[PDB]
Formats: C-alpha cells, structure tokens, sequence
C-alpha cells in the first residue's frame, strides 16, 4: 500500500493496490482422433518400386501425416532436408505433398539434391534450386537385388538438354552421339537411351541399389489439408487451465454443463460474444468455461499512526480460491468476523464495514 | 414506461459494457483481433507491430468507455443530489416550492 | 456416354417467392436465447427466385452461379440425385461433381467431361452424366444426405476456397409452391476444394419402364451479402430471424 | 495472459493506473450517492403495531412482514419491474438496508412529522 | 464516398455507432430541456382583450 | 519516432484535459450549490429543511 | 563483434532478422542500437583450394539470446537415439566449414 501510494504514511481507508490472478496450472490441449491417415505404408513400402526416369510421383493430400514414425525409423540411411526443419515437421502445415520414388545406385544417391550435377539429376530426375521438402533414401540390397542380375530398373543415361525442376521424360527417342543422321536405326554413333543397371549382392557399398523418396512441399492458395500430427493430452476439469480446443485456444475452469449442443455445433457463446460453452472433440460432451478467478486486492488499513495491522480483501473471489471470511463482497482475510453491529468506519462492501478496536468486520 | 428511467440506465451501463467487450473482437487493422493467433502466426518483430495496434485500439476503447462512464457519474450524481434534496425538503419537511 | 434429349417441351422458366426461406447458421457456434447480429452472404427476404419443373418437362440448364446458390426442392421419390459445379464444364478447367447413388454420396474434385444433357436413369441400372475422368485431386465417400412429400433446402457457398454445403429436410403436404414457415439450415459438410466455380448445373434421374421424367419441382436464389438478426432460444435453434435491408421496420 | 502483450503495455506508463482510478472514484461516488439520498436519519423508527392513524391507510407504503424481503407493495413491484477482466462490484448498502432506511423515514414522517428531521 | 476507407474503418469496431448514440443522446436531450423549461403548463391561457 | 512521442503524449495531454473538465464542472456545480447557500442561510433564513 | 559470414547472409546481421546464422551463431536483440559493418574480403579470406577456417553452428537445440555465443563443441542429437558423443544416423557435428 505505501508502494502504491507513494507515502510512507498511510491515512486509515481501504485502497485497491494489486489484482488477483489465478494461475493456470496445467496445459489441456484437446484436438480430435487421429484418424484418417496418409497411406505412407504404400509408398515408402510398396511391393514393386519404380525406375528413375519414370519415377512414381504419389500425391499426399486431405489426410493428416504422421512425419515422427518416418523420421524415427532407423532403416533409413539419408534423411537430407533442403527447405525445412526435421523436427518441425510435426508442426508445420502444407496444401499437399509429392511423393517422388524410385531406385538409384548408391554413388548417385548425393545427385538427388539442389545445385548437384549428375547423370540422374541432368537427364532422370532434377530438383529446383530453392526445393522445398526432405530427400530420404534408404539400402534395398536384400528385396531389389537378385543373384542373375536385376535389369528391370533401368536409367536415362543421354539427352540433349537438361531436365527441368519436376520433369519426367519417358521416350525412348535413339540417341545421337554424332552428327550422322539416324531414322531410329542403331549404328555406330546411335544408342538407346535407357540403360540397365547392374544390381548384384556381391557388389560392395556404392553400388547396390537404394531406394529414394522425395517429399516436396507446396504452400500455394489452397486450404493447408497435410498438417503434422496432434497429441492430444488428458483432460482435467475443475481447475483454472489453458485449453486449446480445436484451435480455439484461453484460459478457464472447465466444469460440467447442463446445455445440450445441438450435433453441429462446437463452441458457446453468451451475449457479449464470449466463449462459455465448448464441446471436447475426443468425447461428445458439454464443458462450461467459467473465467478464472480475477479480483482486485484491496488493502484495508487504519493511520499509520495508530497500527501497522492490515486486512485484504480479494474481490470477487471466493475463499476456497486464494481470520478468513468470506463475503458477497469477496474473501476478506485478516479480519475477524464479529456478530456485532457498530457504525462503518473502513466500507468493505455489501453491508460489510471494517474497524480497528485488531481489525474487526 | 413508468420507470424508465431506472430502466434507461440499467440499460446504458449494460449497453456500454457490452460495447467494451465487443471491442475485443475487433483487429484495428491488424491481421487478427486475438493476440495467440499474432503470436503463433508471425514472428516477434512484426507480431510486436500487430500487438502494438491491438494494443493502441483496446487502450482507445477503453478510455472511451471510462470516459463516457465519468460523464454518466456526473449526471447521475447530479440527480442524486436533486434526490437528496427532494428527501431533505419533501420527506422531512414540508417544502413551499412550486412544483 | 452421351444421350441427346430432343422430346423436351418449350416453355419459360417460372418465379415465385422466397418467403422466410434460406436462412442458416452462420458459424458451428451454439447461442442460447440471445439475438445475433451478423454480416454474411444470406438469401433476402421475400425475394424472386426461379422456378423449375420436372414433369414434357426436364428442366437441366448451366446457370451463374455468383457468390452463392440456395437450392429448394419440392421432391418425391427421389429424382434430383446431385449437383455439377465448375467454370467451363470440360476436360480443360477443374469441376467439382456432387453424386448420390443407391448406397452413398461421392464428391469428387477432378477433370471431368462433362455431357450436354448429364443424366441418371430408374432399379437404377442408367448413369450417363461423364464420359472422361482425367486428373482427380479429391474424393469424399459420406453418408446419405437423403403429392409433394420431401422439402430439401440447400445452401452452397464459395469462401476462401472452402465449399460449404448447408442443408436441411423438411415435411410438408403442400402440393404445388413452395410452404410459407422458418425453417433454418443446419451446416452439413465443408469441403476443402480451393477451385473457382462460377457455374453449376442439376442433375436428375430419368425413369424407364423413350424416357418419362418424375415429377418433382426445384427452385434456385442467389444469396447477397447483408445482415441478419437471427433469434436463439433456450435449446439453442434459430426460431426466427430478421432481415436489416428489407423494410425499415426490420431495419 | 500474453506476457509480451505487458511487456509493450509497459511503454505506454501509468494509463492503467488511470483508468482503474477513474473507474474507482466513480464506484466510491455510487456508494456516496447512496449515503446522501438514503441514510439521512441516525434513528431507525419503527411504526406503532396499531395502525390507528385516524383513518389513514399506509399499507401499501409500509414494509409488508409477510414478505421476506421486508419491503412495502409498492417497492415490491417496483424491484419486479426493473430487470475479460470486468468485475461488478456490490454496492455498500444492499437492498435490505435501503428498504429500511426508506422503512425509517416513513415511520418517522408518520409518527412524528418533521421533528424527526430537525432534532429528536 | 470511399468504400475502402470504409472498409478499413469496419475494422475499427463499433466507434461510429457509439458517438452517434452520444449525438443523438443530446440532440434529444436538449428537446427535453426546452419540454421542462417551457411546457410547464397543459392549458393554453389567453389574456382578456 | 518523434511522431510516436507526440502521439503519446498527445493522447495523455487530451486524456488529462477531458478529466479536468469532468472535475471543473464537479467544482461548478459546488460553486453553484455553494453560491445558493451563500444567497439563502447567510444572506436569509431559509425554511427549506436539511 | 567480427565475425566472417558469406555474401548473402550479410542481411541477418541485423535487427528483427530470421534465419540461420541468426538463430544460431549470432543473434541481435530487438532494440539494438549501433552499427553493422560489412565489407567484400574475397582477396583476403579465400584460398584457391579452398579456406575452410571459417565455421557455423549448423545444428543447434534452440535459438540463441542477443549477445550470445556458443563454442560448446558437443555432439547434436537429431533423432530419438542417443549420440553418446559419437557419429553416425542422425548424429552431426553442430560446427560445418565454408567452401
Ligand atoms: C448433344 O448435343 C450437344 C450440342 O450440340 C453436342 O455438343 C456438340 O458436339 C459436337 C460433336 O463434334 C461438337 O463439335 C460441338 O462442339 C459440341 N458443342 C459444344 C457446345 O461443345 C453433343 O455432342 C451431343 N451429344 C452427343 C452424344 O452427340
Ligand atoms: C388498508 O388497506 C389495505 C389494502 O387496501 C386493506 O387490506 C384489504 O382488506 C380487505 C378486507 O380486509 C381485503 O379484502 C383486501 O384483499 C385487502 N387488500 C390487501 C392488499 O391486503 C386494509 O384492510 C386497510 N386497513 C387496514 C386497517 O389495514
Ligand atoms: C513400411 O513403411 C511404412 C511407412 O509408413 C511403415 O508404416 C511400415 O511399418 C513399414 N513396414 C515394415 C515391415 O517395416
Ligand atoms: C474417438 O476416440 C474416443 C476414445 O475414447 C472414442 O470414445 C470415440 O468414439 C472416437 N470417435 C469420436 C467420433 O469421437
Ligand atoms: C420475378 O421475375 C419475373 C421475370 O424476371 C417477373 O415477371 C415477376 O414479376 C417477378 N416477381 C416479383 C415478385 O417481382
Ligand atoms: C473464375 O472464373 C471466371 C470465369 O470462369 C473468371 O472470370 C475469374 O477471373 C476466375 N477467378 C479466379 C480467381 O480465377
Ligand atoms: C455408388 O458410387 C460409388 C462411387 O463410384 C460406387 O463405388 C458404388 O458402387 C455406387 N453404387 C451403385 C449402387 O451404383
Ligand atoms: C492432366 O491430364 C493430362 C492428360 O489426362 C496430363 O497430360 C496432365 O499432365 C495432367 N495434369 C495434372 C496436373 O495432373
Ligand atoms: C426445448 O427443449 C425442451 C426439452 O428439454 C422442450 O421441452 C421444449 O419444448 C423446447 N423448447 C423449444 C422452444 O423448442
């Protein structure tokens, strides 16, 4: 009170000098059930993998993706990202992701990156400078590889310009390494362009076949229907928490409700447009949000003079909340309660007044 | 409408407070009247510019509101002495004024 | 497959009058007893909206479909299965396709080729509305929606590349128009499509026993941007509500 | 709650202060208003059980017992026909007390005329 | 007649609808100063010839 | 930033004005009662009671 | 404070910036005041074969405060395994040299 007042003598009164916060003790972050999730088991684990000229581009939309699983997998030898966080993955939010996969040889598995120069990222697959998304790329020598040799992957080993950024090209055009003309007739100077690679177990590392998937991102105009996953916590009622509800996100008590929502309807408002009502996404149910408990901590005292005894008095506030009494005014704490009447001296509120004869209400 | 005017300032307290309230919901120009959305949404040097301007707008409504809430004090206080008045002269006495 | 019909009859399209109809929740926010105040894209009072017959008549026109369309249908036995939604109704352009079969409803967002004159046929054995499906972004497998028996009033909005889909079934006994009472629209489905459309087209259900048309009747408004007073009782439903720009006593 | 939200708050100074103190000088008035109009007796009167006044009925003007509110018909009715950081303060005088001052005054103005006004 | 600058100020809230309640609060007002003033009386006196 | 400075003060300078005449038309209306009083017990006796 | 940085990053040095040397090499606070000074070195600080004597924190947990400096040569762990001081699958060194 004498900070407030700028004195260091205080004249007998009631004075208002802080106000009463209740302070959120836990976090309750509610969100709905992980359901319909992105089919990563398809693509990342198909039965048969494509070739890189003809690379399988797999559209991830309208589903939520869980990024924790694929990034904590161990079986992944290169996990490289060129315009985003590994770890915020789970955070972010995207219109929609390509899925880009194929099989390369275990030397080219650098070339899949912006700025790279290589037979795959010239004439298979190339990537934008200012790429956006995470190359994975994992060791396949145990499913893809085959003791005769496997030739069904195959490569574009020549083309005479380069590919641009997300570029598919599936002729199978005759080369022209000469300048003599060929109607696509083979010859000295004229060779297919789709070689195949040799894929053997008794290669060492370097050769053997891994399998590669790009994630790209696009944040265009559309509605951002790829988003991270949600972890959803235990809900706690009776207590002054922080909600986050479907992203509608305060502070409050949740207590039980006595209002029956209508199916469609999520959030309750009273008339001055204030969230009171809510409808917890993981089960159906009615939660009313009381604010917490705000006063105003006001400091009744006599002169200085007299007595350094003080009272406080939390306005608003219940006694459960913070020589306690509780009144309509509010909880009234260092006062002792008297069933006597006298003339008010120090007004407390609703009928109550403070004197001092120690302090009495 | 015999008391209308209780009724009538009943009213503008309620009407004024409501006012206050809804003046929360409104952005001021900044991208978004709720201050987590500003603060999840962009980073703290332009979220302190946004703030600012909730900030600026709230701190303008509400010195309205408190100063509208004086000029209604006065009023009101002036027909509590007109009351008092008429307790002192009209209850406790028999007054000679017309009217 | 593509059917040309030639057996229609001319006749001008019909008005009458929108009433009370159109109104719906604004948001998915439950109010008690209180009256709201809101600025939206809502169908006026007692406006003029346009009339179409299924009876020779097969009334299956393109038409605008500006900041919003409010579909009202006086239906019996099930005719009007969905709707097409796009800009130029082609291969070239993207177009949202809205279906209800004999077991579900599909929203499909795709390139699509469009015929002239779409149509199913009833045993449902007849669908003749596409001949080509080239590039599809967006596929929504939901639960059915579904004298003049049935009065199903639907609301279709273009916002912020959300689609929302209001709808809302009625009983009436009325035989001919359309029944003077409130009525408002719950929200049914958003779709997150992000796709211009500016045209929509219906789509109906031939009978085969050439091809007989049902009888059913429909009527599209156009909603414009203005407020609304919508009333909230103590359960919560929008009883009543009042139109700021129609007269000035409900201004 | 937004701690950053203070924190640019705090370049603004003592508006706060203000306004709280504003609103507080307003809310003392209201209780002062109250004083003044009501509590102009030191004495609470009460009326005589006989209510021999010559003929004059004052039934509906004096506190009813029936009622648990102890108020008069006519302030019974007239208290039925008037129906973020905010709190509502109560006022220092509850309804109670206002109906017995008003209670006060009008035995005194019944049993005694203007002298209670102007001395014993 | 800017729609934009009207747009903009939408933004603002309800300042308008506020200080035309207070305009249209004392216009009535002073109506009601000039009722209490001068209509004090409900019979229209008129002074003999 | 001095258009920032003036803004601010500028905001207190009016706010403390607006105050100030809110507390000057209290004191009038003091003035006015005092100046009544003044008229009616010094300069006569008054019947009004209180 | 001197430090050597590349061409385009001479723009984080600076107040309110986002990015990576200046969440995790060099932050400014907001209200900095001073100058910052940047000039061409490509005749002193490059070498034909390559100077890698310049490095920066690449990996780091959080952002760092205005005014701090982090030389903690420890191993970063990207993933839910432990590093244990030792590289391997997702285990980098923070510190990474320029070419
Ligand atoms: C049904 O009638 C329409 C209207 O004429 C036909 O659409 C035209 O078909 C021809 C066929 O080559 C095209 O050249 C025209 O460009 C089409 N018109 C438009 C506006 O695109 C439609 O083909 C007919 N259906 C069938 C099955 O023949
Ligand atoms: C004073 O007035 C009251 C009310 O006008 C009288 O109470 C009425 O008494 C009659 C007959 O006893 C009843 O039929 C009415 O219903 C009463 N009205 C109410 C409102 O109570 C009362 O009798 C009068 N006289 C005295 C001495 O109190
Ligand atoms: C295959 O990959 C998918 C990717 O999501 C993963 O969920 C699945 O567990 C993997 N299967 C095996 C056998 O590793
Ligand atoms: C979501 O999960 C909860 C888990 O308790 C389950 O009870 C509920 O039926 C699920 N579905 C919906 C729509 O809430
Ligand atoms: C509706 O429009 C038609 C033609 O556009 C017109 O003939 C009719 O009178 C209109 N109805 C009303 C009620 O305005
Ligand atoms: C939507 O399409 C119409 C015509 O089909 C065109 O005039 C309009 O510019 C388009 N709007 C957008 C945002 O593409
Ligand atoms: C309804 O449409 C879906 C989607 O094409 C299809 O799978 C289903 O078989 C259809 N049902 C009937 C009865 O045709
Ligand atoms: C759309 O389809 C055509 C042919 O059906 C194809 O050439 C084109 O690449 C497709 N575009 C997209 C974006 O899928
Ligand atoms: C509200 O619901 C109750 C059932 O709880 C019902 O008795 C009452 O009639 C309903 N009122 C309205 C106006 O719908």
């Amino acid at each position: 009170t004498k900070c407030t007042l700028k004195s260091f003598t205080v004249e007998k009164g009631i004075y208002q000098t802080s106000n009463f916060r209740v302070q959120p003790t836990e976090s309750i972050v509610r969100f709905p059930n992980i359901t319909n999730l992105c089919p990563f088991g398809e693509v990342f684990n198909a039965t048969r993998f494509a070739s890189v000229y003809a690379w399988n581009r797999k559209r991830i939309s309208n589903c939520v993706a869980d990024y924790s699983v694929l990034y904590n997998s161990a079986s992944f030898s290169t996990f490289k990202c060129y315009g985003v966080s590994p770890t915020k993955l789970n955070d972010l939010c995207f219109t929609n992701v390509y899925a880009d996969s194929f099989v390369i040889r275990g030397d080219e598995v650098r070339q899949i990156a912006p700025g790279q120069t290589g037979k795959i990222a010239d004439y298979n697959y190339k990537l934008p400078d200012d790429f956006t998304g995470c190359v994975i790329a994992w060791n396949s020598n145990n499913l893809d590889s085959k003791v005769g040799g496997n030739y069904n992957y195959l490569y574009r080993l020549f083309r005479k310009s380069n590919l641009k950024p997300f570029e598919r090209d599936i002729s199978t055009e005759i080369y022209q390494a000469g300048s003599t003309p060929c109607n696509g007739v083979e010859g000295f100077n004229c060779y297919f362009p789709l070689q195949s690679y040799g894929f053997q177990p008794t290669y060492g590392v370097g050769y053997q076949p891994y399998r590669v998937v790009v994630l790209s991102f696009e944040l265009l105009h559309a509605p951002a229907t790829v988003c991270g996953p949600k972890k959803s916590t235990n809900l706690v009622k009776n207590k002054c928490v922080n909600f986050n509800f479907n992203g509608l996100t305060g502070t409050g008590v949740l207590t039980e409700s006595n209002k029956k929502f209508l199916p469609f309807q999520q959030f309750g408002r009273d008339i001055d447009d204030t969230t009171d009502a809510v409808r917890d996404p993981q089960t159906l149910e009615i939660l009313d949000i009381t604010p917490c408990s705000f006063g105003g901590v006001s400091v009744i005292t006599p002169g200085t003079n007299t007595s350094n005894q003080v009272a406080v008095l939390y306005q608003g506030v219940n006694c459960t909340e913070v020589n306690v009494f509780q009144t309509r005014a509010g909880c009234l704490i260092g006062a002792e309660h008297v069933n006597n009447s006298y003339e008010c001296d120090i007004p407390i509120g609703a009928g109550i007044c403070a004197s001092y004869q120690s302090i009495i209400a | 409408s015999a008391l209308g005017k209780l009724q009538d300032v009943v009213n503008q307290n309620a009407q004024a407070l409501n006012t206050l309230v809804k003046q929360l919901s409104s952005n001021f120009g900044a991208i978004s009247s709720v201050l987590n959305d500003i603060l999840a949404r962009l980073d703290p040097p332009e979220a302190e510019v946004q703030i600012d301007r909730l900030i600026t707008g709230r701190l303008q409504s509400l010195q309205t509101y408190v100063t509208q809430q004086l000029i209604r004090a006065a009023e009101i206080r002036a027909s509590a002495n007109l009351a008092a008045t008429k307790m002192s002269e009209c209850v406790l006495g028999q007054s000679k004024r017309v009217d | 497959q593509c059917v040309n019909l030639t057996t229609r009859t001319q006749l001008p399209p019909a008005y009458t009058n929108s009433f009370t109809r159109g109104v719906y929740y604004p948001d998915k926010v439950f109010r008690s007893s209180v009256l709201h105040s809101t600025q939206d894209l809502f169908l006026p009072f007692f406006s003029n909206v346009t009339w179409f017959h299924a009876i020779k008549r097969f009334d299956n026109p393109v038409l605008p479909f500006n900041d919003g369309v409010y579909f009202a249908s006086t239906e019996k036995s099930n005719i009007i299965r969905g709707w097409i939604f796009g800009t130029t109704l082609d291969s070239k352009t993207q177009s949202l396709l809205i279906v209800n079969n004999a077991t579900n409803v599909v929203i499909k967002v795709c390139e699509f080729q469009f015929c002239n004159d779409p149509f199913l046929g009833v045993m449902e054995s007849e669908f003749r509305v596409y001949s080509s499906a080239n590039n599809c972004t967006f596929e929504y497998v939901s639960q059915p929606f579904l004298n003049f028996k049935n009065l199903r009033e639907f609301v279709f909005k273009n916002i912020d590349g959300y689609f929302k889909i209001y709808s809302k079934h009625t009983p009436i006994n009325l035989v001919r128009d359309l029944p003077q009472g409130f009525s408002a629209l719950e929200p049914l489905v958003d779709l997150p499509i992000g796709i211009n459309i500016t045209r929509f087209q219906t789509l109906l259900a031939l009978h085969r026993s050439g091809w007989t048309a049902g009888a059913a009747a429909y009527y599209v408004g156009y909603l414009q941007p203005r407020t609304f007073l919508l009333k909230y009782n103590e359960n919560g439903t929008i009883t009543d509500a009042v139109d700021c720009a129609l007269d000035p006593l409900s201004e | 709650d937004s701690t950053e939200c203070s924190n640019l708050l705090l370049q603004y100074g003592s508006f706060c202060t203000q306004l709280n103190r504003a609103l507080t000088g307003i809310a003392v008035e209201q209780d002062k208003n109250t004083q003044e109009v009501f509590a102009q007796v030191k004495q609470i009167y009460k009326t005589p059980p006989i209510k021999d006044f010559g003929g004059f009925n004052f039934s509906q003007i004096l506190p009813d017992p029936s009622k648990p509110s102890k108020r008069s018909p006519i302030e019974d009715l007239l208290f039925n026909k008037v129906t973020n950081g905010l709190t509502v303060l109560p006022p220092l005088l509850t309804d109670e007390m206002i109906a017995q001052y008003t209670s006060a005054l009008l035995a005194g103005t019944i049993t005694s005329g203007w002298t209670f006004g102007a001395g014993p």
